[PDB]
């Protein structure tokens, strides 16, 4: 119902993000640990997870479009900056015009 | 009102308090006049000494005609308006945490529609 | 100067985009009436 | 034949044989960030795949929920314990059950926490703990958390800096805390203790109900033309009533002429807060007298450390004159 | 505790009337607390019992005064659906419905009520 919508957004708008970003990056892991100095802030969760966290909470789209949004987003990304230290062929280079 | 009330105070230490006033119809008579739940008004045997409790002869009323208006306001029960009452002193948690939920669960029974 | 109004402007569009259903107008929610 | 998949496929065995190795993150990030290509159910499901933004919370809590089985730390609690943590500015208490508490209550019929104030005594004439009860949960818009009201220092400036449960600017706190820290007569810095915090629950309740603001709460906690100027909020013909004001201090209808903040503020008090009932000052001074066999806190002191021995505290003569302004505006009496 | 769910059962209508269902589950085994286990013979009586009243505007204290009038006991509500009681004759469910609308009929012609 229209106002419990403001419980099911702010688990994740807070909850589930700094609990998250102090936990499993600082004590716990050997998963982020490993690369500690990468992330600052939530423009680095956005680039780091592939995952659009904090925004649009009234819109709706199939699961199919999120999953390809990802990949979409990380074939751009890879040719968009050379971090992490990967290289694109001129062939590879050229195709993105597909 | 005068009959209810004359009955309420019939001789309660040499018969009536330990017969419990015949709670089952004494108690039923003080739902009637109001046209209201003969059972969880029963929630007043919480206090007052063990009596029905109903010799008081217009504290339990004037509560209960707020009560009724309050059951108008929302779909909760007096019952559960007892422990918003027992939750006031740095009281134990897991009975706040329970009634959060509840009062939650209340509201969508109601929703963005008016049901019940 | 250019380069401020530039990085804001994005900004702004990519918050409308996030809502999606203004267009920076109301397209989804209009003309509906209650009581 | 073409579809969504050959589409999607196209990507995929692509950026399998983009292979460069070593040290690099780009696949251990990948393999990290965990799906496949086979991720759930079949293909045909595209038509019920249609979801809003709740697809998103479990990809992200899902993983991050495993720090503490992870580390060895706790297991048989559910998931409470990011409502546990501070230091980095964590914003502990979080979870539904506190914040429901205050939104989910008030949004059906607009009751807010007041509730208290109803139940189970005859009438409001009644001992200095219920009081302390509805005060308290008209303070709330938060929990027990409380409780806990160089990095020394910051640490009790943090006490601002969690001002984050209230819709309050910067410059709010310092204003609404200065004049009842000055009333308090004690020394050292544990004057942020709870016997402060209750007024902010009158300010809540007042702005909820009339929309005061915090300087003007802040404010009431020859010369003849200054003393006629006076009568710009109420006629001067009511300072008969000030002559008998001045009285807790020193001064005469003229003599009063150097007026000192401990009698201005008195007459701050005295032409405020009644008329938040409508009170014409012959009314207010009838509530007073009938409620307290005298002038209630009006034309003295704000009562505030009288209150710290429980004598007749002004916090509770607010609630009393709304308590009555509600009874005698539902029947057709008047003050006189 | 499994008290949320036996609370949420309470959307469609308000769980003060599950005075009447420690009664209902009689007909398998449980208590207020102690059906936790929800099982179908058990939640398909109360999809009878909470469904078949409202078509008719009827609350739950209304369809229990039907039930008791008609049949002298919960006319296969909290039981289960007849079926096989139906091929031996005895008070079958598919006869209660319409008993249900011809009575609902009379009394919307008559300005009484249930109670």
């Amino acid at each position: 119902m229209s106002n419990s919508i403001e419980a099911k957004l702010q688990e994740d708008l807070r909850d589930a993000l700094v609990d998250y970003y102090l936990g499993q990056i600082v004590p716990n892991s050997k998963d982020f640990t490993n690369l500690r100095s990468t992330i600052k802030n939530v423009d680095d969760l956005y680039d780091h997870l592939l995952l659009d966290t904090q925004v649009s909470a009234k819109v709706i789209t199939s699961r199919l479009s999120l999953v390809t949004q990802s990949v979409q987003q990380y074939i751009n990304r890879i040719a968009l900056n050379l971090e992490p230290g990967l290289s694109i062929n001129q062939q590879e280079a050229t195709d993105w015009e597909e | 009102i005068h009959e209810y009330l004359e009955f309420a105070n019939i001789k309660k230490t040499e018969a009536e308090k330990t017969l419990v006033d015949n709670s089952e119809k004494c108690a039923e008579l003080l739902a009637e006049i109001l046209a209201w739940d003969a059972g969880e008004i029963l929630k007043a045997a919480s206090l007052l000494g063990l009596n029905p409790p109903q010799a008081t002869n217009v504290f339990e009323i004037d509560w209960i005609r707020r009560l009724q208006t309050l059951s108008e306001k929302t779909m909760i029960s007096t019952e559960y308006l007892w422990q918003m009452g027992d939750l006031t002193e740095n009281s134990e948690f897991s009975l706040k945490e329970g009634v959060g939920e509840a009062v939650m669960a209340a509201l969508k029974a109601q929703g963005d529609s008016d049901n019940v | 100067n250019e380069l401020r109004g530039l990085w804001d402007r994005i900004e702004n569009r990519i918050y409308n985009l996030r809502h999606n259903l203004t267009l920076d107008g109301k397209e989804i929610n209009m003309d509906l009436y209650d009581s | 034949l073409d579809s969504p998949a050959s589409y999607l496929l196209d990507l995929y065995k692509f950026i399998q044989s983009v292979e460069l190795d070593g040290s690099n993150q780009a696949r251990k990030l990948e393999t990290r960030r965990a799906d496949i290509p086979k991720l759930s159910l079949d293909n045909d499901a595209l038509y019920k795949e249609v979801t809003a933004l709740s697809i998103v919370n479990d990809v992200l809590s899902g993983s991050a929920r495993e720090y503490i089985d992870q580390s060895g730390q706790a297991d048989k609690a559910v998931n409470q314990i990011l409502g546990d943590t501070h230091f980095p500015f964590t914003l502990p208490y979080s979870l539904p059950t506190q914040q429901i508490n205050k939104g989910l209550g008030a949004s059906n019929i607009e009751l807010g926490t007041v509730i208290q104030r109803v139940d189970p005594q005859f009438s409001w004439n009644t001992t200095q703990e219920k009081y302390n009860q509805v005060l308290l949960a008209y303070t709330q818009l938060s929990s027990e958390q409380i409780a806990l009201l160089n990095f020394r220092l910051e640490r009790l400036n943090r006490f601002i800096r969690l001002q984050r449960w209230l819709d309050l600017p910067s410059h709010q706190l310092d204003l609404l805390l200065t004049s009842v820290m000055q009333a308090d007569a004690d020394n050292s810095q544990q004057e942020i203790t709870e016997p402060v915090l209750k007024s902010l629950g009158l300010f809540r309740h007042l702005n909820l109900q009339y929309k005061i603001t915090p300087e003007i709460f802040s404010s009431w906690l020859a010369k003849s033309v200054k003393q006629l100027c006076a009568g710009l909020n109420i006629s001067a013909v009511t300072f008969q009533f000030i002559a008998p004001l001045v009285q807790s201090a020193l001064g005469l209808e003229a003599g009063t002429l150097v007026r000192s903040f401990e009698v201005v503020s008195s007459l701050y008090r005295l032409v405020s807060i009644p008329q938040t009932f409508g009170l014409s000052t012959e009314d207010g001074l009838i509530l007073m007298n009938i409620l307290t066999d005298e002038m209630g806190y009006l034309a003295k002191q704000p009562a505030f450390d009288d209150k710290q021995t429980q004598d007749k505290d002004f916090l509770s003569i607010i609630l009393k004159m709304e308590a009555l302004s509600a009874w005698l505006t539902k029947n057709n009496l008047t003050p006189a």
